[PDB]
């Protein structure tokens, strides 16, 4: 009865939902009873402790798997022949069949053939053996216990840190950028230095021997003598070979850009380069903000002189120092609309730069990488934006932000609503409307009616880096002109080599089918940010409901009055959000994997024709490459890609039952468990027990979440089964 | 490429001295209108952070003009990052020119 | 007198502790407790390095082999069994050593808190002991940095600079490590 | 009072009214309740008295010159098959600990035969109930010791003991065969009592409502 | 692949064993009242 | 266990006790409206949520404000 | 060369150790 202890609204619920609440509920501090905000930050910073030992124990946990159960030995020597492994397979429900159909890789018995990138990421950074893999999972072990052993200090009272503690921005960022981010990239730097570019020529350093050797023959004197053009002088040559030292070189920090012709993988050397920059740049970036040493900057001055005259933008930024600063709420929305940016500019940038060696060689790799970041970053923006429906909810003052850029922002949001609609609706319209038209046109014999609107913008950009295939022989694309001939010792061959060759991902040829893809990309991004704009703008109230603030942030409604309430509350537009991100990474991975399935047959054609049409996406795309998924297990037999095809009908099982939850509503289940309540407790043999808690049906809000829940695991499930069997059955 | 010694002790010196004679007044201008970062209208200090109190070491200096160690050291590593700027960049023989 | 003539100490004085300047920029000893811990952690991390200092120059006096390469030596027991022992015996004696500052909040050893037989225990002394345990935890930094750069012991070092400071400094050995490094 | 690691901080549960009490049950098996506490201690009482019975046998099987105990299983040839021995081991052991659960059932201790007290030479006090608790924890490490060089070595425990007489310095726990997991725990048990030490340091002894059973 | 038998003892571990102990011991905390 | 409000915008057209299945509101006197009398809610232990009289209230915007909260038996309509 | 059967029974006691990290973090957030 006293189950949920931090809130006892809850623990009084004879029912069901006493429980269902107290999972849900539990991670909301602010909502807990007897909370301060002193110990609302100490759990926070607990929790982060927490989290973090749970990312290094599931790091340490890959390299232990891979060095114990893996092929990473047999993998460096033959990076393009053997299939990484990552971990053996201990399932008791094998029959003889599938434990023949899961024993690849030169495996003693079934395993599973990785996808995940792991074996490319740390051959290139230098790791050959597993007794390094395994090391590096005990010092993994032995700081994420160090980790847990700080969470709990920091929960004792003696250590406790004081809340301006944490409200200390200044210093915070300062830190973060300065060491977090400047010092770990100098660390990084080492690193490749010292044991990544050895390991890349065929010369092994590690702790016993790395003191013994040196990274570049002219050591440390270059560098205090301001000679650092001495450590780019003989780069790798083009007939390189990765782990060998066949025409390797001396130089640490090379320039040169492009692609490594064997790995077709970015340079270790341009990488140690520019973590080394950046690393500059973030601790220069980390001294800006005043702390104790009477130089630096008040943040919340800057934010007090950023406003422009004639009232252009009100009071400007008058008090969104304190705004940011009281609002954990408005934080998270900043660091998750951040990452969730970030996290899509790394699955844009490693298909097309890729990184490790021997990737973009691995089919299943980079798609499934790619996929993965996509729907990550998906996620993280729809909670950016519900959680700055959380602001608007709990921590907007009126008050404070009078006259700034968020009351100017909240006075006009119809305006901003309204041409977000405007813009979709522009968007679904013409992209349909072309799209179906392609259709009929194709349908009935004549291609040549089809509109095919040539993505001139797009290539013109192309064609601004340096792809002569449109010509315009615009800006690099022409070697006459100033920025072709101001890098041309520099990076400008490297990376015409690569932009010039269709061998890679570095900007593909485009066509009027990914013209059309594109504007169906515009309008996922844009029908989603109306969902989750209007629904932050309209969380404090709307015309149908003026007092919403005082509901908080999730409600079920208001009740069938004024016409109906159903779905108003932040929470549901956040929900309905979900799928709408859910439909537009879809679209954004469909499009990925149809053209990197068309560029790795040879056959570009296939999505060049096939893409501006959607039975062409049908056909060509869904139901050819389901072919050998599907036959994963039949009545002939079974092979390896029968766990994808497994999948395959679980995820559509886990859709259908988000359906069911999706469609019928909270009514029909409450009377149908009140008749089975009636049936229980006077079955006999059966009154000897009794439910503790009352059975009852799921309510609006939680049935809702449910559902969504089993929508997004059905799709990414289907999705992930679907791309990984398509791809490794066929590469 | 012109000896690190003379390069790097110039810049230095020119940038204490350009910090200390010419860009002290606009410095100090610039301090005392945006002063301490103040969070819910006191300091971080007056809010209970002793980790965020003004260090002694720099709030008395017999400098007449109370050029600090921090200001110092502030325009030291300035010079010191345009002195190994220009050096390393004078160091490459390439044609960097868009010409 | 302080570390900077012209300052005033933020919270310190020669009344309380031991070698006390105004040493203290980035303010670490704003909490009392963590004031007399970090005391307690500077003394005994004085002590080590002191212990480590002499013996390290009395065993290069005497010869033996080098301080950074004495582990790689071999030695009547294995590093497994040593290192496992050691680990006992020093739990042991550090076990108590934080017993006896959870009462007391002085140092000692075994059951004697503090451990002063004999007298000879003064605060003057204190100071003496302080700032002899900063000297030598320069020192040990002081050895290992040297020992990273030059493959040389303390004295070898101080030899090698005494038979040519203009060329045999820590300047002089940026340039003598591609020799001594292959 | 000696507890499980100098100057430990023994339980709230564990005052010391029982006997062998120092103070260690990091896994609080019977802190809730003291019936089945008492049957804890009924356990290691017989588990100690069969442990110094088997350690008896062994160390003097091991000395008169016989082959190994773990291999003197097939060196055993007389009359009686199996299946009769084993029908009348578990018949016999029956009936025997039958009456110990009577006698345990009936004073609150153990005893041999219908005699629930049973001490026919008459030695029976709080000190050497004490005795009897130690030597039989000592003689139960002393089985895992002779079990684990079983598994480990080819060699008796006198033998073990003459191996290490030789070499102390190079034939001992830390080894190749199972010293680095030995020398894990070592640096793992070196530290842990400090940190029990650092928990009553920084958050006392406030007794938790959690165990490490889930009650 | 070292230690083929621990796969063997693990497994169960955690997909019986400890999942059974766990669910077990969260059913009788939920409804503990009197915690 | 709802939290039920009446505010100084009733006009006392009784409607929302009409409309009550559980009779949480009724009437007590007044005087800040025409027809001297507004709604009050004693009993919101009884108050299951339908908002029914919300449903009745012709005021815009409306006076008889059901806040949803803690659930008890009765909350949650429970004949079991 | 696979590692050895030693190596993974040490990685899985110092588990066992940072579970018992972990269960302590653990209470002293319940707390
Ligand atoms: C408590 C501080 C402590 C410090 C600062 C050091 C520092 C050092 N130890 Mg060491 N040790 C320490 C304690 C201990 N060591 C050892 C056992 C060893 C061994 C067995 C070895 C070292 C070695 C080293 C050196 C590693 C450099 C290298 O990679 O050389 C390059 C390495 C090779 C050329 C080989 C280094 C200077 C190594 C050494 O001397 O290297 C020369 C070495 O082999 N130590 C034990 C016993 C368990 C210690 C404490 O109990
Ligand atoms: C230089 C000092 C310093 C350092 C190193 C840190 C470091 C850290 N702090 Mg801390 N902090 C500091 C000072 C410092 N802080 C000060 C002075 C204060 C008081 C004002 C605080 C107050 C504070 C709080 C309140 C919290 C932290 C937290 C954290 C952790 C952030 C979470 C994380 O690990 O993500 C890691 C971040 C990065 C790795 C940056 C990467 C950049 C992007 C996101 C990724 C791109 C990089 C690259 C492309 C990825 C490739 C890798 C791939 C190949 C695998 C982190 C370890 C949080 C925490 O977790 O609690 C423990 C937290 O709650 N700090
Ligand atoms: C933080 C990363 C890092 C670390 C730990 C090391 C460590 C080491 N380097 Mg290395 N190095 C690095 C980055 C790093 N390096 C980078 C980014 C480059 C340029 C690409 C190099 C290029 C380089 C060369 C060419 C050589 C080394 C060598 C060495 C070894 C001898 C020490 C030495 O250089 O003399 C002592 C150094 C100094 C006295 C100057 C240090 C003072 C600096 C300028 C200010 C300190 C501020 C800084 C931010 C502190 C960072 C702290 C951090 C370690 C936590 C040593 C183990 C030498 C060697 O022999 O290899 C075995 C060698 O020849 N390094
Ligand atoms: C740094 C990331 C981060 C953090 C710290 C938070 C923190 C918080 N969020 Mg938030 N959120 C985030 C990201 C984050 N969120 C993202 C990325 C999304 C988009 C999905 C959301 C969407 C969101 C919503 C809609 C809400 C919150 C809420 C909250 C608050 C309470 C949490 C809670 O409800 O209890 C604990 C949360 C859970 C126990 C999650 C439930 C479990 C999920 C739904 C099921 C997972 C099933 C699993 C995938 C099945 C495996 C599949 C396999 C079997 C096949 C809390 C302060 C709530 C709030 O503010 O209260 C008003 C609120 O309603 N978040
Ligand atoms: C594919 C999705 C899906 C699934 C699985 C279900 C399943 C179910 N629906 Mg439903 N429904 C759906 C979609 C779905 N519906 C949609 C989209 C709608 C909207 C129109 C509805 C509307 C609806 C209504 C109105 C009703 C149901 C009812 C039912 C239940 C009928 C009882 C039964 O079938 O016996 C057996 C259960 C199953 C066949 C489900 C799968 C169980 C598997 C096959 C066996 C279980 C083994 C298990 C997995 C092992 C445990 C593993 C452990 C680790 C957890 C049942 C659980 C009716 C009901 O309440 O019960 C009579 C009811 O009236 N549904
Ligand atoms: C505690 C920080 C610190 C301080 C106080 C100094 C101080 C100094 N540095 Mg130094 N330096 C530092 C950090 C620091 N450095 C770091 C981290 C690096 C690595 C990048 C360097 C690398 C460096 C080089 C390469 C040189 C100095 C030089 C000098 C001296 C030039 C001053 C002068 O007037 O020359 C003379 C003024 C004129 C001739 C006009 C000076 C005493 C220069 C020197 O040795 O002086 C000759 C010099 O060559 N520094
Ligand atoms: C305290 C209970 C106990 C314990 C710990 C052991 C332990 C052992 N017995 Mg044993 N045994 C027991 C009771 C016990 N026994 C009883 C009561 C009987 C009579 C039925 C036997 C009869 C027996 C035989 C005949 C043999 C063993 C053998 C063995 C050894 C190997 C067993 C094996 O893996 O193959 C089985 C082993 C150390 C074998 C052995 O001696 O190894 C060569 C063997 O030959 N035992
Ligand atoms: C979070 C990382 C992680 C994950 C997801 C897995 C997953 C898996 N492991 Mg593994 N393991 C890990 C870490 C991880 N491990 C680490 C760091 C080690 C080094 C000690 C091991 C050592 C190990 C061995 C020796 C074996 C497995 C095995 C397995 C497989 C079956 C589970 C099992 O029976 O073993 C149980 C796993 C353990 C006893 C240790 C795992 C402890 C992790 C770190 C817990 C992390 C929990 C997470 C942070 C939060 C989730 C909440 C949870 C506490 C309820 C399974 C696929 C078995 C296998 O190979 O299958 C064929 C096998 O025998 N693991
Ligand atoms: C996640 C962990 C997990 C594990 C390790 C297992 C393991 C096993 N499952 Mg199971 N299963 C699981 C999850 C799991 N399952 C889930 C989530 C479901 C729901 C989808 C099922 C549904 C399921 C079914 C329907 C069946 C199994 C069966 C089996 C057994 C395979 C046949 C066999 O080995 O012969 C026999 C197994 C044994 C002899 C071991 C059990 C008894 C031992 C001897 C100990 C008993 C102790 C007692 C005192 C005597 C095997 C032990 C089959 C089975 O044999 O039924 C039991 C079978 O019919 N499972
Ligand atoms: C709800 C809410 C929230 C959230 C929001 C969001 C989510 C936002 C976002 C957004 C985003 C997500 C954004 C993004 C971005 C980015 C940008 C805007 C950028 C930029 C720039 C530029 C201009 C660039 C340029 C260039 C190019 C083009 C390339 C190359 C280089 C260069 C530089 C040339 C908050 C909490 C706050 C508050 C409350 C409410
Ligand atoms: S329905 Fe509205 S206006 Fe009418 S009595 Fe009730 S609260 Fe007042």
């Amino acid at each position: 009865k006293l189950f949920p202890k931090f809130s006892q609204a809850l623990a009084q619920d004879p029912t069901t939902r006493r429980i269902w609440f107290g999972i849900a509920t539990a991670h909301d501090f602010e909502s807990h009873d007897g909370m301060t905000e002193e110990r609302l930050y100490q759990k926070i910073f607990a929790s982060h402790f927490g989290q973090l030992a749970i990312i290094f124990l599931w790091t340490s946990g890959n390299l232990f798997h891979v060095a114990w159960q893996g092929n990473f030995e047999q993998w460096v020597q033959d990076p393009l022949h053997i299939r990484p492994i990552a971990h053996a397979i201990w399932d008791p429900h094998f029959g003889q069949p599938a434990v023949e159909a899961f024993t690849r890789g030169g495996a003693s018995g079934p395993v599973n053939i990785s996808t995940s990138g792991v074996y490319q990421w740390w051959y290139t950074i230098g790791l050959r053996t597993n007794q390094e893999l395994y090391t590096g999972s005990i010092f993994l072990l032995v700081l994420a216990a160090l980790f847990l052993f700080a969470g709990w200090l920091h929960l004792q009272p003696a250590f406790q840190p004081a809340l301006s503690w944490f409200k200390n921005a200044e210093s915070r960022l300062n830190h973060h950028l300065a060491g977090l981010f400047g010092v770990s990239s100098l660390a990084w730097t080492g690193h490749l230095v010292h044991v990544a570019i050895p390991e890349s020529r065929g010369q092994h350093v590690g702790w016993d021997n790395f003191l013994t050797v040196l990274p570049h023959p002219a050591g440390l004197t270059p560098f205090f003598t301001g000679n650092w053009a001495a450590y780019a002088e003989n780069p790798d040559s083009a007939s390189h070979v990765f782990n060998t030292a066949q025409g390797s070189g001396t130089a640490i920090l090379t320039f040169l850009g492009g692609f490594h012709p064997q790995t077709q993988s970015l340079w270790l050397t341009d990488m140690a380069h520019h973590h080394l920059a950046i690393a500059v740049i973030f601790i220069l970036a980390g001294h800006m903000y005043r702390t104790i040493f009477g130089i630096g900057h008040s943040m919340r001055e800057i934010l007090e002189a950023q406003t422009p005259p004639s009232g252009s933008l009100g009071a400007g930024h008058k008090g969104l120092y304190d705004t940011v600063n009281n609002s954990l709420h408005f934080q998270l929305g900043l660091a998750l609309a951040s990452v969730g940016t970030i996290s899509s500019l790394v699955a844009q940038h490693m298909y097309s730069l890729p990184p490790y060696a021997f990737l973009a060689q691995d089919f299943t790799t980079q798609a499934a990488l790619y996929t993965h970041h996509q729907y990550i970053a998906g996620f993280i923006m729809c909670g950016a934006f519900a959680h700055g429906a959380i602001f608007f909810v709990r921590d907007y003052d009126p008050a404070q932000n009078r006259g700034n850029v968020l009351a100017r922002i909240l006075d006009h949001k119809e305006a901003l609503i309204s041409h977000l609609s405007w813009a979709s609706l522009f968007l679904g319209f013409h992209t349909l409307g072309l799209y179906v038209h392609n259709d009929v046109v194709q349908a009935f014999g004549t291609p040549e009616k089809q509109i095919l609107i040539e993505p001139v913008f797009a290539q013109w950009i192309q064609a601004a880096h340096g792809k002569t295939a449109y010509g315009f022989d615009f800006l690099l694309s022409s070697a006459t002109s100033a920025p072709s001939l101001a890098g041309q010792a520099l990076w400008l061959p490297g990376w015409l080599q690569g932009i010039n060759s269709d061998a890679n991902s570095l900007f593909l040829t485009i066509g009027p089918g990914d013209f059309l893809v594109h504007h169906a990309i515009a309008l996922g991004l844009h029908t989603t940010t109306l969902i989750l704009v209007k629904g932050a703008l309209d969380a404090r109230g709307s015309k149908l409901m003026p007092d919403k603030k005082d509901f908080g942030y999730s409600f079920p409604c208001d009740g069938p009055g004024r016409g109906g309430t159903c779905d108003i509350s932040a929470w549901d537009a956040f929900y309905l959000a979900v799928f709408w991100m859910l439909n537009t990474i879809g679209w954004v991975t469909f499009y990925w994997h149809w053209k990197h399935l068309g560029i790795w047959q040879g056959n570009v054609n296939q999505f060049n024709e096939s893409s501006t049409y959607l039975m062409g996406w049908l056909r060509d795309y869904l139901w050819l490459n389901s072919s050998q998924l599907i036959n994963g297990y039949n009545p002939f037999g079974m092979n390896s890609l029968s766990v994808w095809a497994w999948m395959f009908l679980f995820g559509h099982l886990i859709y259908a039952t988000g359906f069911m939850f999706l469609i019928s509503w909270r009514g029909y289940w409450q009377e149908l468990i009140e008749t089975l309540a009636w049936a229980h407790e006077r079955t006999p043999l059966a009154n000897l027990v009794r439910w503790r808690d009352k059975p009852v049906a799921l309510s609006i809000v939680q049935a809702r979440l449910v559902g969504l829940t089993h929508f997004s695991v059905g799709y990414v499930l289907t999705y992930a089964a679907f791309l990984i069997a398509s791809t490794s059955g066929k590469f | 490429l012109a000896d690190v010694n003379l390069v790097v002790g110039g810049c230095t010196v020119g940038a204490l001295a350009l910090g200390r004679f010419v860009f002290l007044p606009f410095h100090r201008a610039s301090l005392a209108k945006a002063g301490m970062p103040k969070q819910n209208g006191m300091t971080h200090l007056q809010a209970g952070d002793a980790r965020a109190e003004e260090a002694s070491f720099i709030l008395k200096t017999n400098d007449p003009a109370g050029f600090t160690v921090v200001d110092v050291m502030a325009w030291g590593a300035l010079g010191h990052a345009a002195a190994f700027y220009i050096l390393a960049t004078s160091s490459l023989g390439l044609d960097r020119n868009p010409f | 007198t302080l570390w900077l003539p012209g300052i005033q100490a933020p919270k310190y004085l020669d009344g309380k502790l031991a070698g006390d300047y105004g040493f203290d920029p980035l303010g670490l000893g704003v909490d009392s407790d963590r004031l007399k811990w970090y005391a307690e952690a500077e003394k005994t991390n004085g002590r080590w390095a002191m212990a480590a200092v002499a013996g390290i120059l009395f065993t290069e006096i005497l010869g033996k082999a080098k301080w950074f390469e004495a582990g790689a030596q071999e030695y009547w027991m294995d590093n497994g069994p040593l290192l496992a022992v050691e680990a006992v015996i020093m739990g042991f004696l550090e076990l108590k050593r934080f017993q006896g500052w959870k009462e007391t909040g002085t140092s000692g050893f075994l059951n004697a808190f503090p451990f002063d037989p004999a007298g000879m225990n003064s605060p003057s002394m204190a100071t003496k002991e302080v700032k002899n345990g900063r000297l030598a935890m320069t020192a040990f930094v002081g050895f290992a940095v040297q020992a990273l750069l030059t493959r040389q012991g303390p004295i070898e070092a101080l030899q090698s600079h005494l038979s040519s400071p203009f060329t045999n400094n820590f300047v002089g050995s940026i340039n003598n490590l591609p020799n001594v490094i292959g | 009072r000696p507890t499980w690691y100098p100057g430990a901080t023994p339980p709230k549960y564990l005052d010391g009214t029982m006997l062998g009490d120092y103070g260690f049950d990091p896994l609080r098996l019977g802190s809730k309740d003291k019936d089945v506490l008492k049957y804890y201690r009924e356990g290691e009482l017989t588990n100690g008295r069969w442990a110094m019975a088997a350690v008896a046998g062994i160390l003097f099987t091991d000395l008169v010159g016989l082959g190994p105990w773990w291999e003197a299983g097939a060196k055993v040839e007389s009359s009686f098959d199996l299946k009769t021995l084993i029908i009348i081991e578990v018949v016999t052991f029956a009936i025997l600990e039958g009456f110990r659960v009577k006698a345990y059932e009936k004073t609150g201790e153990t005893g041999l035969g219908p005699f629930a007290p049973f001490d026919p030479l008459n030695m029976r006090s709080d000190e050497t109930r004490l005795k009897e608790l130690k030597n039989g924890r000592l003689a139960m490490l002393a089985f895992l010791g002779f079990s684990s060089q079983a598994a480990v070595q080819g060699k008796g425990p006198i033998e073990c003991l003459q191996a290490h007489l030789a070499d102390p310095g190079h034939n001992n726990i830390f080894t190749s065969s199972v010293g680095n997991e030995a020398l894990a725990a070592v640096l793992v048990l070196s530290i842990t009592p400090c940190l029990i030490e650092a928990k009553n340091r920084l958050q006392g002894t406030d007794e938790e409502e959690f165990r490490p059973l889930p009650w | 692949m070292s230690a083929q038998f621990l796969p063997s003892i693990l497994v169960p571990l955690v997909g019986l064993v400890f999942p059974a102990v766990a669910m077990a011991s969260m059913f009788l905390y939920i409804e503990k009242e009197e915690i | 266990s709802h939290t039920v409000k009446i505010y100084d915008t009733c006009i006392g057209c009784t409607q929302c006790v009409r409309a009550c299945p559980t009779d949480v509101l009724e009437m007590v006197p007044w005087d800040g409206c025409k027809a001297n009398q507004i709604a009050s809610a004693p009993r919101t232990e009884d108050c299951v949520g339908c908002k029914r009289c919300e449903s009745a209230c012709p005021t815009d915007f409306l006076s008889v404000r059901v806040y949803l909260g803690s659930e008890t038996t009765r909350s949650m309509g429970l004949a079991y | 060369m696979p590692i050895a059967d030693y190596q993974v029974f040490t990685a899985l006691f110092l588990a066992l150790a940072t579970g018992i990290f972990a269960v302590r973090l653990g209470v002293a957030l319940y707390k």
